[PDB]
């Protein structure tokens, strides 16, 4: 009927985006301590754009056994990139409020890897969580219902409380602190107010809405004409995202 | 690869391991620049080369002084610059800029702060409260000032401006000037050199970022 | 009174004016028009070498051409094995403000020296399997620009007091003194004879001297500011000089004033090093701009570049045999090219 | 102070000079006589270079 | 420079002991340390290495898990650690030092060892055992099974001195080059598989046994042995 149509129309740009996003990305990795955690965001960003473009790609088709089994395999690294992209956008914003809140300490006493062992401690983990989720949850593999509930439950905790509140609060406390120290120096660096509200800004309004339809899903009865538009939409906000970290992140 | 070219590569791995361990010490220390022509006293702010050792809450301050225009490359990677200024001799204070704006307009030094040291304020306020000598005779520009004892007030205020004049004229903000006023008898001198240093090191840390 | 000598002195700069334009009747970009240029050469960097952990601010070569020593303001001397990478020792050095670094032709001995105004030498072949130092050498006023040794004894030390020495190094004592440089002598390069020896400083003019006698030769005036690097010719009859003026220029000893000059409007930073190829056919030279220019030495043309720095090229050697260049920068790195 | 001055001006004032063609011939003899082994200049084969 | 050996003694056959050797004179720490040891009347075999930073350590194929080396760098001492002792340990221990870098002259100091009385590889053949000859020249060759020329260009044979009663000492390293404080009398030559040390003016107090070794490769490999009498 109708919403085919915005269907068609929101996967069509979700393909370009991503296409788009896909050769950004693969450029920020070719031109490559801040440098890790970008370098890093980019190939999950990679993972995600490809697989969600091609996702879609295989979508326009029927459901066959081993088109369907590739889209399952697609389907969960892309959920999995998607953590993984997440709590690395939490790790640079902690970052940065940490060289602006203990300057001395992180110019003189940070380990110099820090930055290499966080990155590990986030993908690995990212993979116990996302993998575990994937064994009880998908239909090609081993679902269990009350244990997937659980394990969906628990990584939802783990983003909507631990890794947007961190975000948030450690780019509001850094937007606090640098106006605070700004003014005796008469630079005044609008251009640090810009891009700490624009990575926010993007994180929770592009990023967040998967998360947050998962969540709606589970708890809020919805109708068919408007479920499918949800994810299509929270689809398109997530390739914003990804395509967007390049040229908010690197190139400035 | 033969057994003395392995024996040689392990010699080498160690070398490395003690070449970074050094240097890891080496980054936990903050290191400065004092300057200051003569009759400022620079030997007593912090109460070939001079080199003097203080750390101030557990940080680590490592100071050099001389005894300019070739061996200041050498210094192009210390925290900070400290240009200690007499402000109580008026003769001497056209030098004193002259000086500051090499130091500041050098190409090595375009992103090294300065924390200026105008010393010696007490012999200020004595010449300024007796009135024998007037800035006027050798600034003409100070009959037609007033501050934004009030007279040696106007004096010092004077005199700083002079130096964050030359300050903000050509630095184009990559870095600033941080001028206090000092005594002879000042214990304050090893805080202040703390919070200008960290408020560089905000800068430069924001500044790998490129925001700043 | 004072104003007869001046006077004297401006008849026999005059005097000099005219002699040296008596001699001048074909420029070497003229004798030279008709050969064939080299055309562009193709270096790439072969090793990089990794390990010192601020700005090099000097490198020499051994006599062999495979070892070759760096100072760097980390405070450390390191010793390196160019064709494999390695390194053979690795020197604490007392002061960290390092600018000049030598290494002694018998390859016994280095010597290093900076803003300390001494010049230590070490010992790296002895007993006992570390490297000591042998002798501090202490006299000068200035910072030490550079050093060079003439033997296992003999140690040209140039220094920012507007002064040289001929040092004795058994002895610790100063030898010959070498005065008449009105600013801080920067470079150094010594004659393949080690018969002569060539000195720029601050103030704009190179002189040629005598280590036997502590007399100034010639004096070769033509930059319009400081001089940074220098260096002999391989034939010993001709010698280079870069300046903060973004050039070199190229003074023969013979016919006693400059030959050719190496700018191009295209690059207006100040050279901090130069050297020679082996035949001397090619010119290196060294540039704040963070990459160095090879230049036809016979033609003033630019042969090619060498960019593979992000910092300043501080430091400049060719090998004995003229295999490889060794260039070090700011960056804390330095590289090889062949 | 000055009597310095004159008598190393003196002492340049006279001194042998050759032409500055004959310098330059000389300078370009050298450099041909040995271009045959200047490595940077024509390169030697992959055999023949350490690095 | 001063290496002490001490340990020492008569075992039974299944003891074990601990021999130490003390360094004194040099930095420790910076060098390589060997175990050599000498059958009463044989010659050198070579028992075990610990590398500075005690990163590598190579044993010998005869005394393989039955031998440990160790080193106490702040005391300056080289332990090794017998376990098991055979009938065919009966030797004396010599300690080694040998540094590794660019132009060094590794193998350049022996101590004094310690007797103890218990009651694939490169084949050096130094096929002269004994050649008698004082103020003539004589040449002493020494042969090995695969050629000791490394495409590094560097041909790894070593020439040792063992005057009676007296630890051996290096002459050449490396088949070219001359230890410190060896006389110039000396020289050596030769190719891969076949080499020689050939002396002009003989003198007294410079003959003994002498003794060729391969750095190729481990385990090092000594020759049997070419003694100078008068
Ligand atoms: C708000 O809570 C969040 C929890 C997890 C996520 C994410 C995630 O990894 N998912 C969600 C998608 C999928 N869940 C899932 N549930 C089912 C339920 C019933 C029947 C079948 C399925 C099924 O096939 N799959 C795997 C886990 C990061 C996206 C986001 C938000």
């Amino acid at each position: 009927s109708t919403v085919h149509t915005a269907y068609l129309v929101l996967s069509s740009l979700a393909m370009f985006t991503c296409l788009c996003g896909m050769a950004g990305n693969s450029m920020v990795i070719w031109l490559l301590p801040f440098c890790i955690y970008i370098l890093n965001l980019a190939a999950a960003d990679l993972l995600f754009l490809f697989s969600m473009a091609s996702t879609l790609s295989l979508e326009t088709q029927p459901l066959v056994n081993t088109t369907d089994k590739v889209h399952e395999l697609m389907k969960r690294l892309m959920y999995f990139a998607y953590t993984v992209g997440l709590s690395l956008l939490t790790a640079i914003s902690t970052q940065r409020c940490l060289s602006v809140l203990f300057p001395i300490w992180f110019k003189c006493h940070r380990p110099r890897h820090l930055s290499a062992w966080v990155c590990g401690l986030l993908w690995t983990l990212c993979l116990l969580m996302n993998g575990l989720t994937s064994s009880f949850c998908s239909k090609f593999l081993k679902f269990n219902e009350d244990r997937c509930f659980r394990v969906d439950m628990v990584q939802a905790a783990l983003i909507m409380g631990v890794l947007t509140p961190v975000m948030t609060l450690s780019s509001l406390t850094l937007f606090v602190w640098v106006r605070r120290s700004s003014q005796q120096w008469r630079r005044q660096p609008t251009r640090l107010f810009v891009v700490v509200l624009a990575s926010v800004l993007v994180f929770l309004i592009c990023s967040l809405p998967l998360s947050i339809y998962w969540f709606v899903l589970y708890w809020l009865s919805l109708p068919p004409e408007m479920q499918v538009l949800c994810f299509s939409l929270s689809r398109l906000s997530s390739s914003v995202s990804s395509s967007a970290n390049p040229v908010i992140y690197f190139l400035v | 690869v033969s057994a003395e070219d392995k024996a040689a590569a392990e010699r080498s791995k160690m070398i490395d391991k003690n070449l970074r361990e050094d240097g890891e010490k080496a980054r936990r220390t903050l290191r400065l620049l004092l300057l200051g022509a003569d009759n400022s006293g620079k030997s007593t702010i912090v109460k070939g080369i001079f080199e003097t050792k203080f750390q101030v809450d557990k940080v680590n301050f490592h100071m050099f002084d001389v005894g300019r225009r070739k061996w200041i490359q050498c210094f192009n990677d210390v925290t900070a610059i400290i240009f200690v200024v007499d402000s109580s001799d008026y003769n001497r204070l056209q030098e004193a800029l002259n000086d500051f704006k090499s130091i500041w307009n050098n190409r090595w030094l375009r992103t090294i702060s300065v924390i200026l040291f105008l010393n010696k304020q007490d012999l200020l306020a004595e010449k300024v409260l007796a009135g024998k000598s007037k800035i006027e005779d050798y600034f003409p520009e100070f009959a037609r000032y007033t501050t934004p004892d009030p007279r040696v007030t106007r004096a010092k205020y004077f005199i700083r401006k002079e130096f964050v004049d030359i300050s903000t004229a050509s630095g184009d903000g990559r870095h600033i000037c941080y001028p206090h006023f000092t005594c002879a008898v000042d214990t304050e001198n090893a805080r202040r050199i703390f919070n200008d240093c960290k408020d560089i090191i905000l800068q430069m840390n924001l500044r790998e970022y490129n925001l700043v | 009174e004072l104003d007869q000598l001046r006077q004297e002195a401006e008849q026999l700069k005059n005097q000099i004016r005219d002699a040296r334009k008596a001699c001048a009747d074909a420029t070497l970009s003229q004798i030279t028009n008709n050969i064939d240029p080299v055309g562009r050469i193709q270096m790439r960097t072969r090793r990089t070498l990794r390990g010192h952990l601020a700005k090099i601010y000097a490198m020499h070569w051994g006599t062999d051409s495979r070892l070759l020593v760096s100072a760097s303001q980390d405070g450390k001397l390191i010793i390196w094995d160019s064709y494999t990478t390695n390194k053979v020792h690795a020197i604490p050095l007392r002061s960290s403000w390092v600018m000049t670094c030598a290494y002694a032709p018998s390859g016994n001995y280095v010597a290093c020296g900076g803003l300390d105004n001494i010049c230590s030498i070490y010992n790296l072949k002895t007993r006992e399997g570390n490297v000591r130092v042998s002798r501090e050498l202490a006299g000068h006023t200035g910072y030490l620009s550079c050093c060079r040794f003439l033997d296992d004894n003999q140690i040209v030390t140039s220094s920012g007091d507007t002064t040289c020495a001929l040092w004795d190094i058994e002895t610790g004592q100063q030898t010959t003194t070498f005065t008449g440089h009105t600013g801080d002598v920067m470079s150094l390069s010594l004659a393949p004879d080690t018969r002569l020896f060539v000195s720029g400083a601050c103030d704009a003019s190179a002189k040629l001297w005598d280590v036997r006698e502590g007399m100034c030769r010639q004096t070769f005036t033509g930059h319009e500011s400081d001089i940074n690097a220098i260096c002999f010719f391989p034939n010993g009859n001709a010698f280079a000089t870069g300046s903060d003026d973004a050039t070199c220029r190229l003074f023969d000893l013979r016919a006693d004033q400059e030959l050719m000059t190496y700018s191009h409007d295209n690059i207006i930073c100040g050279i901090t090093s130069v050297s020679f190829s082996k035949s001397g056919r090619l010119l290196l030279a060294g540039y704040d701009d963070f990459n160095c220019n090879v230049w036809d030495a016979l033609k003033a043309d630019r042969a090619g570049v060498l960019a593979g720095h992000d910092n300043r090229v501080s430091c400049l050697g060719v090998t004995d045999d003229g295999m490889a260049v060794a260039t070090g920068s700011w960056d804390s790195f330095l590289k090889i090219w062949n | 102070q000055a009597r310095k001055l004159v008598e190393q001006l003196k002492m340049e004032a006279n001194i042998d000079r050759i032409k500055v063609s004959k310098a330059a011939a000389d300078l370009m003899a050298y450099c041909e006589a040995h271009a045959k082994e200047d490595p940077l200049l024509t390169p030697v084969p992959a055999s023949e270079n350490p690095f | 420079v001063q290496l002490v050996e001490s340990g020492g003694g008569l075992v039974q056959p299944g003891g074990s002991r601990k021999l130490s050797c003390s360094a004194s004179g040099f930095a420790f720490s910076s060098f390589g340390m060997h175990w050599v040891r000498q059958a009463p009347e044989k010659g050198l075999e070579w028992v075990a290495y610990i590398s500075s930073g005690s990163g590598t350590i190579y044993y010998a194929d005869t005394v393989k898990g039955r031998f440990t080396i160790s080193r106490d760098d702040p005391k300056n001492t080289l332990f090794l650690q017998m376990t098991s002792l055979r009938s065919e340990d009966t030797a004396m221990y010599y300690c080694v030092r040998s540094i590794y870098y660019y132009g060094s002259s590794p193998f350049d100091f022996w101590g004094q060892g310690t007797t103890l009385t218990v009651s694939s590889d490169i084949v050096m053949t130094q096929a002269t055992s004994s050649v008698p000859v004082p103020g003539e020249s004589v040449s002493i060759s020494c042969r090995s099974s695969k050629s000791l020329l490394h495409s590094n260009g560097n041909t790894y044979l070593y020439w040792f001195l063992q005057r009676p009663g007296q630890s051996p000492q290096l002459l050449i390293y490396r088949m070219s080059n001359l230890a410190s404080g060896v006389p110039d009398r000396f020289s050596g030559s030769g190719s891969g598989t076949a080499f020689t040390l050939t002396i002009s003016r003989l003198e007294a107090e410079d003959v003994g046994v002498y003794y060729c070794m391969q750095h190729l490769e481990y385990p090092l490999t000594f020759g049997a042995g070419t003694k100078l009498e008068l």
